[PDB]
């Protein structure tokens, strides 16, 4: 029936259906066909489909995290030894209810996380997450004064994409390069970030230059922010500064070339430690330091 | 106390090294890319020698020319070298009688058989020799000893068991045993003439021989008197103890620090690994004694001289030394191995625990493991070697060659397999 | 009853927070104490191998022996003079060597088990089930938990890697043995050691017996060995409610250097190792030992020299004091491996509330 | 130039070479004294009549001396010191033989503007002044140094090997108005014996002595007032090579705790050479003193180093006979005593 193909169908869609929430909705559809009455036939085939999904993954982390929460909810269903049928109907229904919860959470955060941006504050924003930009838009809806500084992130050129999406709103902007990002931290009140994942330790899984931002801000004593939707938690503990799950290059040094083809190769995803984050924002209240681990301990019961 | 003369026993342990000592002499061979004599001469200079004697007969011309080129023919040297020329191959007793007939021995003289590297200060030794000589008149020679490498379970070539005094440090018995190498004999018989004179008997096999001697003017007179004594340790020491002349004493000196005499190939290998390690605190490559030496210490026990050339993306190991004017290609692993001066090395070559002397070219794609190579010898492509495989002088091993454990190769163009010329007995060739 | 007061060396102007005294050679004692306790106290007084983890395992086994030797009196019941006898054990242990945290959690478990079983059941039926439960407790909380640390570390360590270690922790020895033999990697293991005891030497010896590429080093020679290293493993003793690492001697020095020289610090721990007591510096509560171990010019352990040092009492102020159990700063370590898999050090008391 | 010309006239060249290589000569102070007496013998005995041929010969002799022993910086500096004293008096002499020469100050910029006598006597007296300078450094230190340390302050000390520092500490303890507690790191593989003699001489004078193991340095750093270094050689960038073991970590420990770092040295101890790499400059020790038995030493590849290096990022003051200077200024003190050409001999 396929799950990778269902995820590939979301091309011109996105924005509303968040990348993990669309993968979770795809997991529920695959579950509801071949009877969730059996726990040997279904769960094993769900595990095989997640393994097939991980094997097809090039540079995504959040899809593995979202699977875990689904699994957890499924197991928790019939924890009351309830009827093998009303528990099943509640499990199938919690697929569309899971996607509907992404809207309700965004409604919560955009009213909570506008408080952090005070009267007339210049912001240097890095990365693009649907939660951080929704704060930025619904603060403009709240009629609050804020300036914006764009970071030239280099994955699939994200800075230019961010700049254009800020133009459509009506907020004054200018391009700042990630090389010169050190020379900006004096005319900037606060530094904001959108994460691809949040660590078990309390650190962050992010883009092509975020640790560098974290350290410079720690030097300048200027605050460093992480805002996300509460589903990007993996049981992952990157022990060192340069160790992450990869399908491509972990720093490759190429031979002598004349035509100039083999060059680009650098760490596209980088980790930053727990100390560098001043504040973290999700729908699960306002919490930062040891909070992430407590969430993971509560979920995994281990 | 001043004015000290020394005699060096060379042409003594030849052919004990089986494939070598064919064209060039015993002591010319380098330990750490530098001749064995140079170590001994440095020990002489640190001791305080004013006059040096050397015993050369076989390949004597090459020895004399090397002394001509040496740092001691020059007037500023504290000692002057005079060579003794004798008939070809004779025992130590025969040379002792020759020197007594010539008559140059004055007071206390020095005799060393074989070449020994030690960090032990000799000034303490001389004082304790003199203090014990003042104790009683009829006192003869001094012997050096050091504490053994853990237990001598791997040491079979030196099975010398010493019986010593706790109070006076006088030797009583000398005995050799095969034991773990050849399980045949068990018994050791001791003379009971010396029981109550000593009382505090201490029997030890856990001591390494040195064969370094401080000797009185009595010694050459005794050698001429008793011309039956050929050796200096096995028969001579035992003969002195067992009431030859009544009331005569010989010393045995205990030292905690490193002192090992070179004799065999696998002993030579251990001493070399000890030198690469920091076992001999003064005797290290970086200090540079031969003056032409420009070695520099690097962390993790890696030695490099000046003008060391190496190809990028190459891994070096632990306890390694590389000479001057040396080139190395890509994909090379050098682990616990010595490579000489002016040695060109090809590509994709894995070396572990091996040995290479000066001016040696190695062919591409070859693995060498715990095996020795002599000077001006070339290795071909696709060469695989095993443990204890010693390769002689000027030996040209051609492309595609495999040799098993302990496959010794002759240095002269007789009885053992593989010779010097192209394709060495892999298809009948050789003079 | 025992020997108390009268101590060797000066009272000392700086650092006087803990007891510096005790019985090494047996003179005047009660004739009721079980000899396995007397053996362990004589062991721990001059011990070279143990470091936190094995000390409790031995303490458990000694307790198992006592219960096996225990026969209930006809007049007095099981919970009558047992708890007094155990209090005599701890007091004798305290005199010999200050207890670990894991030892305290064991005693607390045992005292809970005494209250759980009422004096009504037959005596031989009681102790037979008790030792079975202790064995299962030792299985779960040590052996099986240790194996869980092993596999957690296995995923964490990269292929062909250099590791610098310290101490004589049971968990780390088995860790490295698992790396060398069962997994078969290129692991360069460098071991460091201090002066009071040769913990690292013993670990290196055991690693040599396995056949590992081992460098052996000292604290003085650190700024040369680093300039190579990828991971640093520390032998845990106790992590507090703060998140501070209360461990052995040359630990924090290493931790500091590592943090400054980019490469992280890792700590393997047990769920029994955590405590609810709190401190922030090394001065707070220290495991002090007699300068008698530091008199000799080291090399091995017994050499007996006519050296330079000798007098401590008669000398006009010459405090040759050393500590054993020190503190690492909180931010510096990064990973902790336990019964609940993983968790950073800033999350310390997520085990104490989970129980 | 070789020693073929100087053999019968000068013999003491080769005895100093022998003293370096086998390490019969010990301590930078002693190495300097010997090289002074060498140059004393070189001028008193030789016949030259020409000046430029003489100076370049001295340069070659110094070049060979530093190649003979790399850790003898005090050897290299003393020659370089006399070389510059010579060069100034020659440049003064050439101005009189030809016949504004005084712009403002004594600067640099040698890339801008272009250009029988008692010269030998000046060379003689120049050696004599160097000796007297090396003889008396402590008097010049005590007037700057014993102004910075307070009552009830605890002093931690790596490298107890220096004769200079111990004598600085004893002059401060002589002042009855000054009280301080002394912590001493042991420095196990080398300094041990010297550290124990250090602790003995402090008790002899009745100063609160505290012997510290090299592990316990961290366990005290919260309580430490100041850190003092017994350096062997000081450099251009500021950094020091010290007399062996357990300094670098202590300095790293101090900087993290923001505890001040002091250094006691001489200008002859100060070097105009630059430490581009520690790898070349630091001398390594003998592993024999660590671990016995050679059959396990096949597998026990132990690492030990004598000399320890400190980067300039840690230390703040270099109190000499002249005065106290910051590491970001010490280069000028060096160039005031040694010329730019007198580096690459």
């Amino acid at each position: 029936f396929n799950i990778t193909e269902t995820y590939l169908r979301f091309l011109e869609e996105d924005t509303e259906m968040t990348m993990p929430i669309a993968a979770i909705e795809a997991l529920v559809t695959l579950l509801r066909i071949k009877t969730p009455e059996t726990a040997a036939e279904m769960i094993n085939t769900i595990k095989s489909s997640t393994e097939e999904l991980i094997k097809s993954i090039p540079n995504s982390v959040s899809l593995r995290a979202g699977c875990d929460i689904f699994m957890r909810f499924v197991l928790r269903n019939l924890h009351l030894y309830g009827d093998w049928e009303n528990c099943k109907q509640h499990l199938i229904e919690n697929g569309q209810l899971f996607v509907s919860r992404a809207k309700k959470s965004r409604n919560k955060i955009a009213e909570i996380g506008v408080d952090f941006i005070a009267d007339d504050d210049i912001i240097l924003v890095h990365g693009y997450s649907r939660a951080v930009f929704s704060l930025l838009n619904h603060a403009a809806n709240k009629f609050i004064r804020f300036r914006c500084v764009v970071t030239e992130s280099r994955p699939s050129k994200q800075g230019n994409q961010l700049y254009t999406l800020l133009e459509q709103k009506g907020i004054p902007v200018t391009l700042i390069v990630d090389s010169a990002v050190g020379a900006v931290i004096d005319k900037v009140d606060k530094v904001f970030v959108g994460a691809e994942g949040v660590a078990e330790s309390g650190g962050i899984i992010n883009l092509v230059g975020t640790y560098s931002v974290g350290v410079l801000a720690h030097n300048a004593r200027k605050p460093f922010y992480v805002v996300t939707e509460s589903h990007k938690f993996v049981r992952m503990f990157p022990l060192s500064s340069d160790d992450l799950p990869m399908a491509g290059p972990p720093l490759d040094f190429t031979r002598r070339t004349d035509d100039l083809e083999d060059a680009l190769r650098g760490p596209t995803i980088d980790y930053t430690a727990q100390e560098y984050i001043t504040a973290l924002i999700t729908d699960l209240g306002v919490l930062t330091p040891s909070a992430v681990s407590e969430e993971l301990i509560k979920m995994w019961y281990d | 106390e001043d004015r000290l003369q020394a005699v060096v026993l060379t042409d003594s342990y030849e052919t004990r090294f089986m494939p070598l000592t064919a064209v060039k002499p015993r002591c010319l061979l380098p330990l750490a890319n530098v001749p064995l004599i140079e170590y001994t001469l440095e020990f002489l200079a640190k001791a305080g020698v004013h006059e040096v004697f050397l015993i050369c007969s076989s390949h004597a011309n090459q020895i004399n020319d090397y002394i001509e080129n040496s740092k001691w023919n020059l007037p500023w040297s504290p000692f002057k070298i005079t060579t003794i020329m004798s008939p070809e191959a004779r025992c130590t007793g025969d040379v002792m009688r020759d020197l007594d007939n010539r008559g140059i021995i004055t007071g206390d003289f020095i005799l060393v058989s074989g070449d020994v590297l030690t960090n032990i200060d000799f000034s303490k030794m001389l004082e304790f020799h003199k203090k014990m000589h003042l104790q009683d008149k009829d006192h003869i020679s001094t012997m050096c000893l050091s504490k053994a490498s853990t237990y001598p379970k791997t040491r079979t070539i030196e099975p010398a068991a010493f019986v010593l005094d706790k109070s006076t440090s006088r030797c009583i018995y000398y005995q050799d045993l095969p034991l773990p190498s050849s399980r045949e004999k068990t018994s050791i018989q001791i003379d009971p003439e010396l029981l109550d004179n000593v009382d505090e008997f201490v029997i030890r096999n856990d001591l390494i021989d040195c064969r370094i001697d401080i000797c009185t003017s009595h010694v050459p007179l005794i050698f001429q008197e008793n011309f039956d004594y050929q050796s200096l340790r096995t028969d001579f020491v035992k003969g002195v103890i067992s009431s030859d002349i009544l009331g005569k004493h010989i010393y045995a000196y205990l030292t905690d620090e490193y002192a090992v005499r070179v004799e065999s190939w696998q002993t030579y290998d251990t001493i070399s690994q000890d030198f690469l390690g920091r076992w001999c605190y003064p005797l290290v490559l970086d200090s540079n004694i031969q003056d032409d030496q420009t070695y520099s210490y690097e962390s993790r026990h890696i030695y490099k001289e000046k003008d060391v050339v190496l190809a990028q993306s190459c891994k070096i190991g632990k306890c390694t030394a590389i000479g001057s004017g040396t080139k190395i290609g890509e994909g090379t692993k050098i682990e616990n191995s010595v490579i000489g001066r002016n040695c060109q090395i090809g590509e994709n070559i894995r070396i572990k625990n091996s040995f290479i002397w000066d001016d040696c070219i190695i062919g591409n794609n070859s693995i060498i493991d715990h095996s020795l190579i002599a000077s001006n010898a070339t290795l071909g492509s696709n060469v695989r070697l095993n443990d204890g495989c010693i390769i002689g002088f000027n030996v040209k091993i051609d492309d595609n060659m495999d040799l098993d454990r302990n496959t010794k190769i002759s240095a002269s163009p007789q009885d053992l397999d593989d010779q010097t010329l192209a394709v060495s007995i892999v298809g009948d060739k050789g003079v | 009853p025992g020997i108390s007061s009268v101590i060797p060396t000066v009272l000392e102007q700086s650092f006087d927070n803990s007891s510096l005294i005790s019985v090494k050679e047996l003179l005047l004692n009660k004739d009721l104490i079980h000899p396995s306790i007397l053996l362990l106290t004589s062991h721990l007084a001059h011990y070279k191998i143990v470091g936190s983890i094995p000390r409790c395992i031995a303490m458990l086994e000694v307790f198992q022996i006592v219960i096996k030797d225990y026969q209930t009196p006809k007049g007095t019941t099981l919970s009558r003079n047992l708890t007094s006898y155990l209090s005599h054990q701890i007091d004798l242990l305290k005199k010999a060597r200050p207890l670990s945290v894991t030892m305290g959690n064991a005693i607390r478990w045992l005292k809970q088990e005494i209250s759980l079983i009422d004096p009504s059941t037959p005596d031989k039926a009681a102790k037979k089930d008790l030792c079975e439960k202790i064995g299962q407790f030792a299985k779960e909380k040590i052996e099986l938990a240790d194996q869980l640390i092993i596999d957690n570390a296995s995923t964490q360590i990269e292929e062909s890697t250099t590791i610098v270690t310290y101490g004589s922790s049971k968990v780390l020895t088995e860790l490295l043995l698992h790396n060398a033999i069962s997994l078969k990697k290129n692991i360069k293991v460098i071991v460091v050691d201090s002066r009071p005891l040769f913990e690292g030497r013993k670990m290196a010896e055991t690693l040599r017996n396995a056949g590992v590429n081992v460098m052996y080093a000292l604290i003085t020679s650190l700024d040369t060995i680093f300039n190579d290293v990828d991971y640093v493993f520390l032998g845990a003793h106790s992590i507090l409610s703060n998140g501070f690492l209360y461990s052995r001697a040359g630990t924090a020095m290493l931790a500091m250097s590592a943090k400054r020289r980019n490469i992280p610090v890792l700590v393997c721990c047990e769920s029994l190792k955590f405590s609810q007591r709190v401190q922030l510096d090394s001065v707070t509560f220290n495991e002090l030992a007699d300068p008698n171990d530091l008199v000799n010019i080291d090399y091995e352990n017994p050499v007996e020299r006519r050296g330079n040092k000798g007098a401590l009492l008669n000398q006009f102020i010459k405090e040759r004091k050393f500590e054993k159990k020190k503190l690492a700063m909180e931010n510096k370590p990064k990973g902790n491996k336990i019964g609940g898999k993983k968790g950073s050090e800033g999350e310390s008391k997520d085990a104490s509330n989970e129980e | 130039h070789p020693n073929a010309a100087t053999s019968d006239v000068n013999v003491t060249i080769d005895t100093f070479v022998a003293k370096l290589k086998r390490r019969q000569v010990q301590g930078s102070y002693a190495i300097a004294l010997e090289t002074l007496q060498l140059l004393m013998r070189f001028i008193s005995a030789a016949r030259w009549n020409h000046v430029n041929d003489l100076i370049e010969q001295i340069r070659d002799l110094g070049n060979s001396l530093e190649k003979a022993h790399p850790t003898a910086f005090s050897c290299g500096n003393v020659i370089r010191r006399i070389l510059a004293v010579l060069r100034d008096e020659v440049e003064e002499d050439t101005m009189s033989t030809t016949v504004v020469a005084e712009p403002l100050i004594s600067s640099m910029f040698n890339l801008l503007q272009k250009p029988k006598t008692d010269y030998r006597q000046v060379a003689i007296q120049g050696i004599k002044d160097l000796i007297d300078e090396i003889k008396n450094i402590d008097e010049g230190i005590q007037q700057i140094a014993i102004d910075l340390i307070h009552d009830h302050e605890i002093l931690l000390t790596p490298t107890p090997d220096s004769k200079t520092v111990l004598k600085f500490l004893i002059t401060a303890r002589e002042r009855s108005n000054r009280t301080f507690t002394v912590l001493v790191t042991e420095g196990f593989p080398n300094n041990t014996k010297n550290a124990h003699e250090f602790a003995k001489k402090l008790a002899q004078h009745n100063i609160e002595t505290l012997v510290v193991p090299d592990s316990a340095v961290f366990a005290l750093m919260s309580r430490v007032g100041k850190v003092i270094i017994g350096t062997k050689a000081v450099f251009v960038n500021g950094g020091t090579i010290s007399s062996n073991s357990g300094v670098s970590s202590v300095c790293e420990c101090a900087r993290e705790f923001r505890t001040p770092v002091f250094a006691v040295a001489g200008l002859y101890k100060l070097s105009p050479l630059y430490p581009f790499d520690v790898e070349k400059f630091v001398e390594f020790g003998g592993s024999q003193r660590i671990l016995p038995r050679m059959d396990p030493r096949k597998r026990l590849d132990t690492v030990n180093q004598i000399t320890d290096y400190v980067p300039p990022e840690n230390i703040d003051i270099y109190i000499t006979n002249v005065g106290g200077f910051n590491p970001s200024f010490i280069y000028r003190i060096a160039w005031d005593n040694y010329k730019q050409i007198d580096v690459h001999l």
